[PDB]
């Protein structure tokens, strides 16, 4: 049932994002709050945000919240793929630790353009100039994955493709510490597969691209290596930005 | 090790 493994996947997938690609195009086209300077930023704090620090640690702290809530929303999905919830939960966890934020930049991408990204659940949008203003090391997190996103958003993936390249980066059987690595490599194989033949019947004009996305896949593993590299440099030499609990285990021994 | 992950796959 290869057509009906895509839609189990795509299903989860629009059941457990709360943003996806076709709502961040509408809303990007035809009105987010632009955040653009300090008093923008103040002002969208007052009216997006509940509950003082630097505008640096304040935007990190809100980053780290909303990053808590795709990990939950990653999980969530990842259980909903054929094959997951029958590993062992120790390889569950080894494939969401090394995983979700590689499937998080990637779905960072539909809600980027070159200006900015859309934020808060679609009612923001900062722009990618304010987040370089912004003071070392913070200036330093947005900027390679609005690179990455431009790259990714000129394959013009939809929904449909996102889900089933999500789906392929979580189950890889190569993560450090797999028990079990046969298993995954044979659910990885068929998602894989199922996204293979999907790409050919959506975007029968562009040949290569498939191996197009299996080399995002592993530029994006060369992402997260980076990213949790800068994500230790401000866990030791800065005082206000600790991680949330569950942000710190995914991080934890990560790279 | 993974104490939060672990709980959320079991639910
Ligand atoms: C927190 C670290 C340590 S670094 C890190 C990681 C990820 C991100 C992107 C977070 N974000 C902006 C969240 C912007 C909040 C906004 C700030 C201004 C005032 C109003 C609220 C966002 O929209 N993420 C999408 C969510 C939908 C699905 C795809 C991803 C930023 C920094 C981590 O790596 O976890």
């Amino acid at each position: 049932d290869l057509k009906s493994l895509a839609k189990r996947i795509y299903e989860a997938y629009l059941k457990n994002f709360n943003m996806n690609k076709v709502k961040a195009r509408v809303i990007l086209s035809g009105p987010p709050f632009v955040i653009h300077d300090m008093e923008t930023l103040c002002m969208a704090e007052k009216t997006l945000v509940a509950k003082n620090k630097e505008a640096e640690v304040r935007i990190f702290h809100c980053c780290q919240c909303t990053s808590v809530e795709t990990v939950t929303e990653l999980t969530e999905f990842a259980k909903a793929i054929p094959g997951f919830a029958n590993l062992d939960l120790n390889d569950q966890v080894t494939l969401l630790k090394y995983g979700v934020y590689e499937a998080i930049f990637a779905m960072l991408s539909s809600v980027m353009n070159k200006d900015g990204m859309l934020v808060a659940y679609g009612n923001g949008f900062i722009t990618r100039e304010f987040l370089k203003s912004l003071r070392k090391p913070f200036c330093d997190i947005m900027e390679p994955k609005f690179d990455f996103a431009m790259k990714f958003n000129a394959l013009e993936l939809d929904d449909s493709d996102i889900s089933l390249f999500v789906a392929a980066i979580i189950c890889c059987g190569d993560r450090p510490g797999l028990l079990n690595v046969g298993h995954i490599e044979k659910m990885q194989e068929g998602i894989v597969h199922v996204l293979r033949l999907h790409l050919q019947s959506n975007h029968p004009d562009d040949i290569f691209l498939f191996p197009k996305l299996l080399q995002k896949m592993a530029d994006l593993r060369q992402l997260v290596t980076e990213h949790a590299q800068l994500v230790q440099i401000i866990k030791k030499t800065e005082s206000d930005a600790a991680l949330h609990p569950l942000l710190q285990e995914i991080y934890r021994d990560m790279y | 090790r993974h104490k939060i992950l672990h709980r959320l796959l079991q639910e």
